């Protein structure tokens, strides 16, 4: 193709995008070159360019598609250099309500944020080099405290403000009206009764949560942030010189320094300026859209200036005070007056930057691929549902969006949902959204695939490898953190957290503050974004630390995608209602993207929804607009789309659609058919009973299903365990005992405790060969891992069987012939069944679905036996568990989305699955016979009690491990584990596992670990070693014997 | 010296711009929140402007316009009439320039024969004729649209069009040749759609389409209007002298000169740039693209002549 | 403003028509008929917005871009036909004179009755400006008074008979001739010859070719408010470009024009005094009205 | 057609090729006009641009005959200004 390459860049940028075009192209004018070139040449240069581009880069490309048309490739850089064609200009010449408040809030509390480190235990603490003595009293609290005693008890919104005005005022006797925990009669908390004015409370909960959220104990959430108290705030058992020391100010308090009193009256009267600003005082208190900006503001301003170099250019230059110590030597670093300029100067910084953010940041726009319309009858509801979101675009931008993406397994719903999100967006700007999985782990195959589906690159689409980790060196990194003084230099996203990105990231707007290649500027500046919901969490289930900054700036400045948000645990449904909540509280747009969906999740995921948006529009907008959320839903036959201000309307337009869609689901002929399989009633012996009848069952399930060419039957089946230790001990029973019957077996066995580039290698080759298609056996026989295989065996019969985890029902799309499952719910048999033949089309009759009379953990007698994964608790029990009671035969004939979408009336939650399942859920989610709610309704978002009180992945406290080759040999491995930034060595916990092969029975679909790692870290040009710690963690429960470990089978518990 | 009208290649169709004169230029000008930037308009290359919605124009670009012979249009945005007159609809408003003196033979013609209904009648028929005569050429004996994934089922479209000629030879009045050339296009767009595998598609009128054939259409009407309106006014005949569409469409000279590319290059574009995911500014370059290629104007032009002509 | 109230024509100037609250005001930085008769034309320093074409529309109200002061008519609305064959369904009110014209415009002797009727009705203005009205010659333009009123009856005694075209276009040719140097005989300019295609560079033939341009603009908004179209002429030939317009012009052409330019010569003024002093005297004389009473007189008296 | 002009023109002349230009195409770059035109359109433009040419003209008109294959059709002015395919030079130094 000839190609037209047009520069509009300046200044830098220029100079770059001369260096780089020069070698591409020819010139032919000043700022314009010209050259014959192919696509893959062209893609090239488009991410070379992409790569090195600066906020002045501007690029454009043209194409000649027919005579006298040419038509506008793409734009790199600033698009805003030239119009939709492409042109040029002759000539150029020269809606947030709440900024400047939030503004000056930010960079009061930052001013006042650090006010308590001029104690003396605190100066002598940071002072002292030998052991370190842990402080009395937080340096937030006492901080808060001097804010009460300056401010004084029961003074008005103006008084302290126009004290604090008059610089000429050096009154430290307010020092003396302060208040001391220490000291006895347990004084009144700051924010009990008029211990501050309504203006002064909200400075001083931004003060005392700078660090942590204030969780504490116990109508009294309601009262927040009243009930808080001095033990709600750390605070130690010490004795009383103690917790003395922390009170006593010898050097005095950064009030002398004139830049800060300064600063400080300048403020108190910009303040006193604003029209109604003291008026807003119990409003902005208990408003979450302001207190949370205005705190994540505050923290990202105090984590940069934490970690700058001292500064003699602002300040008093001898100041006696400091505020932190460089880690690498101990030596005092910053004056306390100097920080907490700092960070009040970054505080307005970053409060004038956030307005830009929907604008600078890089946005993905003039996509293709999802515009083009299909070919195909089948793929012809994604076009419907990109027409529905079009007809929508306005509306919801105006009003907000919760769509429901409720299309069956097997359609490809993940191109609908991209194309979808991108019909939201303004067609001139671009799409800038988020795709959550569902799924504890995310690993690189998955990434790729959704690159794959969506057809992007990696200079569009960002993956954050790897899974959210629970706080595990809150012991010992924040005692070194806590002794430097700067207890905010912790990086703002995890340690081994990677963000696999190679997009746009010289000159981003939150450079300054996020770093440059550090995992939170690439997290923001990827227009796509391809992690886990267990990553964004933290953004509103965040108590201690900075977790919470980067995923809540991706919320603010992206929309939303939930995949399989349904596989959630019950006892982790409030933290995503939350987290759904915060998603429409920051004017980001949710869309849900499950099969199936039951109506109580979707009605309390859409009242939290309405209520955040509801205080968004009260924010940022046009004021007065009414709350009508623009509600859509989407499937496989069609798309409607209608606005909803309550529940009420929204819960009858849901029913109405799942009627129509059970109504188009009834008449669908049948594809699976499910049988009920009785089994006989520890481990060696019953795994070995199972593997015994998993033959009979695997031969009559080959029998039934199989494909047939050149006389040689091959099928490929699935079989599904729900824990992984008894899954390890079935893959053993099966293995040491050979094929049924002159039926050769090929194994593969695939969980979630291999290391992670060993389950990505499994992935990569399970989602290879089980791509299926109708009359496909002339390529099926001819793929060369299933080609090698057939030949090197005589038997006419093989049988690839998969022995997989519940990790299986998420991101896998695989085409099965047969499937024998354990039950666990509803919803698992369901995705199981969405998988055996979810390609091909045509059915013979014969069941090929095969499920369990009784699943393990029933065998073993123990009760509930619906847990982990399940719905059975000992509040909610079940009278029988046997699937010949808890299921209607009629389901058995057709297994579709059917029961779960629908809720069956009456309900019998003791006797029916699914009516057990959707007992559980309205109970939980909507109110029936701490709710959920009481985030939005009540202030409880000033303080971490629901997150304690309805924690997310509670119970069981995992730890990395890794298969760490030794530094001086790579040939010897080592076990280690993650303690503290370190690999320990822990050889002795780990053993090797001896495997017995039976008659006729190999082992398909693995990898060598070896082999892996380093053609892995070739192909990510990093060491080694770095490769094993970064890409090869396995989280295991802490056992103390240790495991067993084999390739084939993963880590295996030892006893 | 500007390129004559015929032979100019350009049509532009502005939106939320506002058309002036800065420096001697015709330029619109857009507002980029901080900034103000002017475009330039090609006058001499340019056959027509369409200021859709959020436009606005001045005196001085005005008499610029009509000094290098540019219709100016006032149309409506989202391939949506500039009102509707209670049952009737009028999509452009044109301020065709009157200080150009144009040619005094064809419009003489013209009126000399317009009075009489049936020799008005007999105009019809001949411009339907050449419309059926384009529709075959364009969708079966040229190239280009097949190159392009345009695979016209050719007996149907043959077959198709001798019904509609069949129907033409025995047309009474003006009512059963409405008729019939609404059946023509509705099979025609059911043709079309097949041939470029759109699935099913079902015309929306007024402009309450969703799917991206029906806005490429609405839009497509206009260039084809603006074309159109250039050329009466070119040949010198009025607009409101019109054969066909006279009942119910003021300047209804427009609409038929129109119809002879509406159904025959329009048509196939619409549905190749809705399969391609085009926006709007790519159907619409594609549509010139075509409209200059198969030199649409002057057929028009050509066909105007030979009505006048053979009317005496 | 109103230009032509027996057509109901208005001028607007150094205005923006816009809409707000659904009515057009011209935010100037004015309370109108706004009707099926209301017929804008905007002028110098006029911006207009498409809603306020809009409404302007769906009120039957023709918009014209004209020049400074009225004339030239850069470009219009197009006005339609009022046939009983075609059914306009708008608020507009299509005119009925195109109908007229060409029912009598193809028999060459009702063409060449109408084109003795327009020299008639010139002549009679040549006699009214230069004799009845003394204004002109007051302001310094005096006359032979007695040549001209016998110049008036020659070319009339002329005019009212020796049918056809070429006849009458002689004729006039030579009042024209007779004329001009009796003009300069009254303001004593002295010997002078009008140079074809405007290569004079006296100020004479200039102000004359200005008052060409002004007249044509004109005689084009006259013809564009009745409708009748620019190739239906009456006294030119049926090839020449735009023979309406020349011969609706003409009827003021000599009358007004030609006194202005000699006065305007003599006095030494600059081309847009001139300009200024033309518009003011074709004010004074109600011209645009002038030219629409007499094409709508000659359509009519020859039915 | 597709045609891509662009200029090389300097002082003077600079100001009479934007001025001639910009009536017949639309601007790309700072230098660089592009407009869909036929062959008489063509013609025309040529003619105009080489009527008012000083000695600092340079206007050149490529043209798309095949793909990937770039023509130029014609130099109005100072030819040196480019090469015989019709580029720049990157550099220019006595």
């Amino acid at each position: 193709m000839n190609i037209l390459l047009v520069s509009q860049c300046e200044k830098r940028a220029l100079s770059e995008t001369r260096r780089i075009l020069d070698q591409f192209a020819e010139r032919r004018g000043e700022r314009t070159w010209q050259t014959p070139i192919t696509q893959a040449g062209l893609d090239t240069l488009r991410r070379l360019l992409k790569k090195s581009a600066r906020r002045n880069t501007a690029v454009a490309c043209h194409w000649i598609r027919g005579r006298d048309h040419s038509e506008l490739l793409w734009i790199v850089g600033d698009a805003s250099r030239f119009n939709a064609q492409g042109a040029v200009p002759t000539n150029r010449t020269c809606d947030w309500h709440s900024a400047e408040d939030i503004r000056l809030l930010t960079v009061m509390a930052a001013l006042f944020h650090d006010i308590g480190k001029a104690s003396q235990a605190f100066q002598a603490k940071l002072r002292n080099r030998g052991k370190p003595m842990a402080d009395a009293y937080r340096h937030e609290w006492v901080s808060l405290r001097l804010f009460e005693a300056f401010v004084g008890p029961g003074s008005s919104d103006e008084d302290w403000l126009r004290r604090l005005a008059d610089k000429r005022e050096t009154g430290d006797a307010w020092l003396s009206q302060l208040a001391r925990d220490d000291r006895q009669s347990a004084p009144p908390g700051p924010f009990q009764k008029s211990r501050l004015p309504p203006l002064a409370q909200a400075v001083g909960w931004l003060i005392v949560s700078h660090h942590r959220l204030p969780n504490g104990d116990h109508a009294s959430l309601a009262r927040l942030p009243a009930p808080i108290q001095s033990q709600w705030c750390g605070a130690r058992d010490a004795d009383a010189k103690e917790k003395a020391a922390c009170w006593q100010f010898p050097h005095g308090l950064p009030f002398a320094s004139a830049h800060w009193r300064a600063r400080t009256a300048l403020c108190a009267q910009s303040m006193l300026e604003r029209p109604g600003l003291l008026a807003r005082g119990p409003a902005l208190l208990h408003d979450s859209y302001v207190m949370h900006v205005s705190r994540l503001i505050l923290m990202l301003a105090d984590h940069h200036y934490s970690s700058l170099p001292a500064d003699s250019r602002l300040g008093d230059p001898n100041f006696p005070l400091h505020a932190n110590t460089d880690r690498d030597s101990g030596k005092l670093k910053q004056r306390l007056d100097e920080h907490l300029l700092g960070v009040a100067l970054h505080s307005r910084k970053l409060a004038g930057t956030l307005p830009r953010l929907e604008r600078q940041l890089p946005r993905l726009a003039r996509h293709k691929g999802f515009t083009r319309r299909v070919e195909q009858p089948r793929f012809r509801w994604q076009d419907k549902a990109y027409d529905c979101a079009m007809a929508c675009r306005e509306q919801a931008m105006e009003h907000g969006f919760f769509g429901l993406n409720l299309a069956s397994t097997g359609c490809g719903k993940t191109l609908a949902n991209g194309r979808i999100l991108y019909a939201l967006a303004d067609p001139q700007r671009g799409a800038r959204f988020s795709i959550a999985l569902g799924l504890r782990s995310l690993t690189l195959q998955t990434g790729q695939a959704y690159r794959e589906r969506l057809g992007l690159g990696d200079d569009d689409l960002a993956i954050l490898v790897g899974g959210s980790a629970a706080r595990e060196l809150f012991e010992k990194q924040q005692e070194r953190l806590e002794r430097s003084g700067s207890e905010s230099a912790q990086e703002l996203l995890a340690e081994n957290s990677h963000v696999h990105f190679a997009g746009t990231l010289e000159d981003g707007p939150l450079r300054e503050w996020l770093g440059r290649n550090s995992a939170g500027n690439r997290l923001l500046q990827a227009p796509i974004l391809a992690c886990t919901i267990d990553h964004l969490m933290p953004a509103s289930e965040s108590l201690r630390g900075g977790h919470q900054i980067a995923p809540l700036l991706r919320l603010m400045t992206s929309d939303l995608v939930l995949d399989e948000v349904d596989d959630f645990d019950i006892d982790d449904l409030p933290a995503l209602s939350r987290l759904v909540h915060w998603a429409g509280l920051f004017g980001s747009r949710v869309l849900l993207s499950s099969a199936t969906l039951p109506p109580a999740l979707v009605q309390g995921l859409f009242e939290a929804y309405r209520s955040g948006r509801e205080i968004f529009q009260r924010h940022r907008g046009a004021p007065g607009r009414a709350t009508e959320i623009r509600c859509a839903w989407f499937d496989e036959f069609s798309s409607q789309s209608s606005a909803h201000g309550a529940v009420t309307s929204f819960s009858e337009a849901h029913a109405t659609f799942v009627a129509q869609r059970l109504a188009k689901l009834e008449q669908l002929p049948p594809r699976r058919q499910a049988q009920l399989c009785t089994v006989h009633a520890a481990r060696p012996a019953l795994c070995r009973e199972l593997a015994g009848q998993m033959n009979t069952w695997m031969a009559d399930l080959h029998r039934c299903h199989h494909t047939e060419h050149q006389g040689r039957r091959i099928s490929f089946g699935l079989l599904r365990l729900a824990n992984i230790e008894p899954l390890i001990e079935l893959a053993q029973a099966i293995l040491a005992q050979g094929a049924p019957e002159g039926l050769h077996v090929h194994l593969c066995v695939y969980h979630s405790r291999h290391p992670l580039l060993v389950r990505s290698a499994i992935e990569r080759q399970l989602d290879e060969l089980l791509k299926r298609s109708d009359d496909d056996a002339a390529a099926l026989f001819a793929r060369p891992t299933l080609a090698k295989a057939l030949q090197a065996s005589t038997e006419r019969d093989h049988l690839f069987v998969v022995l997989a985890s519940p990790v299986a029902e998420v991101g896998r799309d695989h085409d099965y012939d047969w499937a024998i499952v354990e039950p666990s719910s509803m919803r698992s048999i369901i995705q199981l069944a969405g998988r055996i033949r979810r390609h091909r089309s045509g059915f013979s009759g014969e069941a090929n679905l095969y499920l369990l009379s009784r699943n393990i953990r029933s065998l073993e007698g123990q009760n509930p036996a619906f847990q982990r994964p399940g719905f059975e608790t000992p509040d909610f029990p079940l009278d029988s568990h046997d699937l010949h009671d808890l299921l209607d035969p009629a389901l058995l004939a057709r297994i579709d989305a059917s029961p779960r979408i629908v809720e069956p009336f009456p309900l019998f939650p003791r006797s029916r699955l699914v009516d057990l399942e959707h007992r559980r859920l309205r109970a939980l989610m909507l109110a029936d016979d701490l709710g959920v709610p009481l985030w939005w309704q009540t202030p409880a978002s000033l303080s971490g009690a629901l997150q304690t009180s309805q924690p997310f992945r509670a119970g069981a406290k995992e730890r990395c491990y890794a298969l760490l080759p030794d530094e001086d040999d790579e040939e010897r491995l080592h076990f280690s584990r993650y303690e503290e930034g370190t690999w320990s060595n822990q050889d002795n916990l780990l053993r090797n596992l001896d495997l017995t092969y039976g008659p006729r029975i190999q082992t398909w679909g693995t990898v060598n670990y070896r082999e892996e790692l380093v053609a892995m870290a070739g192909r990510e040009d990093l060491d080694l070693r770095q490769c094993a710690m970064r890409y090869g963690e396995v989280r295991l429960r802490e056992n103390t014997q240790g495991w067993s470990y084999h390739p084939y089978l993963g880590f295996k518990k030892y006893n | 010296k500007t390129i004559l009208h015929s032979k100019r290649a350009n049509l532009y169709y502005l939106q939320h711009c506002r058309v002036l004169v800065n420096g001697g230029r015709v330029e619109y000008v857009t507002d980029e929140g901080r900034h103000s930037h002017y475009w330039n308009i090609p006058i001499a290359n340019t056959t027509s402007l369409l200021l859709g919605t959020g436009t606005s124009i001045t005196q001085a670009a005005m008499r610029e316009l009509a000094r290098a012979g540019v219709l100016v249009g006032f149309c409506g945005g989202g391939g949506t009439p500039l009102f509707s007159a209670n049952e009737v609809d009028v999509e452009v408003s044109w301020l065709t320039p009157q200080s150009e003196y144009r040619p005094t033979e064809y419009l003489q013609r013209w009126v000399g024969f317009w009075f009489d209904e049936e020799k008005r009648l007999v105009a019809a028929r001949h411009f339907q004729r050449a419309r059926l005569e384009r529709i075959r050429h364009s969708w079966l004996e040229d190239r280009v649209l097949r190159d392009a994934g345009f695979a016209v089922d050719a007996t149907a479209l043959a077959v198709a069009v001798e019904d509609s000629a069949r129907a033409l030879e025995q047309a009474p009045n003006h009512e059963h040749l409405l008729t019939e050339e609404a059946r023509l296009s509705k099979r025609l767009f059911k043709l079309a759609a097949q041939a470029t595998r759109y699935g099913e598609f079902v015309r929306a009128k007024r402009g309450s389409g969703g799917d991206p054939a029906n806005r490429f259409l609405d839009h497509g009407n206009y260039l084809a209007y603006g074309l159109a309106a250039t050329a009466t006014w070119v040949l010198g005949i009025p607009h409101g002298l019109a054969v066909l569409h006279g009942k119910t469409r003021r300047g209804g000279l427009v609409f038929d000169v129109a119809d002879l590319i509406k159904d025959s290059l329009i048509l196939p574009q619409a549905f190749l740039s809705a399969m391609r995911g085009d926006e709007e500014q790519d159907f619409r370059q594609a549509c010139l693209d075509n409209l200059s290629r198969a030199q649409a104007l002057d057929f028009m032009i050509d066909t105007l002549k030979d009505v006048a002509q053979r009317s005496t």
